[PDB]
């Protein structure tokens, strides 16, 4: 199958420089126009720079916002297209798409500019405080507190409760992001069952475990 | 630069009835070669865009024959026969016939459900965070629609507007209701010169708020 695999995402401070990949495979690369298309958090996409085949001589096209200061480049014998950023400002932070023509994109790669350093979170249980008996569904949760940059994963007994969980998207406010998870379970399971959120923050090398224990006195 | 005007920003479809998009340029798309570069594009939450309709009216592989694309020039058209519950996601049409290759700003398509009020939990700041020197306290208001809800704070019975955090997560994928997360963060010390925590949510299902409390010590 066409896979289309970005690399290369991360803070960058502004007037600083970062330069992502894109690895594809399944089609014919060397044949194929290439474009990287950019979406600021929240926001739409934004084309932002494209690159012809060898038989049109690699012409590069770019958006106005990133001229002069963006380079897009190939290397056909690798199938590795490349976006070159010098310069760069915070509006150009943004989740980063390799384009295969306008037809298939990869996954994506983020990119934060920012003078806000590298954060790893706090993480807190969210148990209930003396909530409902007979309440047959009980719903627990993970408070992700005082991180940056984005992004964060949170997951349930490893993966294994997936039904029942709600992750909320992170809201940014201070130059720290604040994030929240829940996970309802039947009151059979938990405290039995022992309910834990596994949290990761890929940017610090975070990994954090928190059982949800019920609260003592 | 080609101008892309996409219209409505957001629309709310019931599963089984049709939904148009238009989009709509500043400068005619019919290209030097004879061929109009007007594609349409379907991104679904958390997921990279894929493409539905290029060449104006022509459907991807894989791509429903529920999506049809039309129109010429200026004026470009995608219509969903019914739509169905994978359809929910911000559709973009693009351009490729003039550089630079302009997108539309987006059209959100959201599922319309039969409303359902919230089920609200609260939890006071874990230990970790107090020895932290903070306090957060939260509210998950859990499977709800509309969208639109109202979430009051009060300490000991009076309303706190300041220090108050709000996410909602997008249409639930099974039921295609909302979930909400509000968070009240005041300081370890404020936190603990107080005893009444409340949250109180109004919500369109009932006049009366559903209205979650606890108390530092009972
Ligand atoms: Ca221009
Ligand atoms: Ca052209």
């Amino acid at each position: 199958e066409v896979q289309l695999e970005e690399s290369g995402g991360r803070l960058v401070q502004p007037k600083g420089s970062l330069k992502l990949s894109c690895a594809a495979s399944g089609f014919s690369f060397n044949t194929n126009a290439m474009n990287w298309v950019r979406q600021a958090p929240g926001k739409g996409l934004e084309w932002v720079a494209r690159i012809r085949s060898k038989i049109n001589n690699y012409s590069t096209y770019y958006a106005d916002s990133v001229k002069d200061r963006f380079t897009i480049s190939r290397d056909d014998s690798q199938s590795m297209l490349y976006l070159q950023m010098n310069n760069l400002k915070t509006e150009d932070t943004a989740m980063y798409y390799c384009v295969r023509g306008t037809t298939y994109w990869g996954q994506g790669t983020l990119v934060t500019v920012s003078a806000a350093k590298t954060t790893p979170p706090s993480v807190y249980p969210l148990a209930p405080g003396s909530a409902a008996q007979t309440n047959s569904m009980v719903t627990l949760g993970c408070l992700v507190k005082g991180y940056f940059p984005e992004p964060v994963t949170v997951t349930w007994n490893s993966g294994s409760l997936s039904s029942g969980v709600h992750t909320f998207p992170a809201v940014l406010q201070s130059d720290l992001y604040t994030l929240s998870s829940s996970v309802t379970v039947p009151s059979s399971p938990r405290p039995s069952e022992t309910v834990t959120c596994n949290v990761a923050h890929p940017a610090s090398s975070t990994k954090v475990d928190k059982k949800i224990v019920p609260r003592d006195c | 630069d080609v101008v892309m005007t996409q219209t409505p920003l957001t629309l709310s479809v019931t599963i089984g009835q049709p939904a148009s998009i238009s989009c709509k340029s500043s400068q005619s798309l019919l290209d030097s070669d004879g061929k109009t570069y007007l594609n349409w594009l379907l991104q679904r939450p958390g997921q990279s865009p894929k493409r539905l309709i290029y060449l104006v009216s022509k459907l991807d592989s894989g791509v429903p024959d529920r999506f049809t694309g039309s129109g010429s020039g200026t004026d470009f058209t995608l219509k969903i026969s019914r739509v169905e519950a994978e359809d929910l996601g911000v559709y973009y049409c693009w351009q490729g016939s003039h550089f630079p290759y302009t997108f539309g700003g987006g059209t959100k398509l959201e599922i319309k459900r039969a409303d359902a009020a919230p089920t609200v939990s609260i939890f006071p700041p874990s230990s970790e965070q107090l020895t932290s020197g903070g306090a957060s306290v939260v509210c998950f208001l859990n499977n709800f629609y509309p969208k639109d809800i109202n979430v009051k704070w009060k300490i000991d019975g009076s309303e706190r507007q300041n220090g108050v955090l709000n996410s909602w997560t997008d249409q639930d994928s099974k039921d295609s209701t909302y979930s909400m997360s509000s968070t009240l963060t005041l300081t370890k010390d404020e936190y603990e010169r107080h005893n009444s925590y409340t949250c109180e949510a109004t919500h369109k299902t009932s006049t009366s708020p559903i209205v979650k409390s606890f108390n530092r010590n009972e």
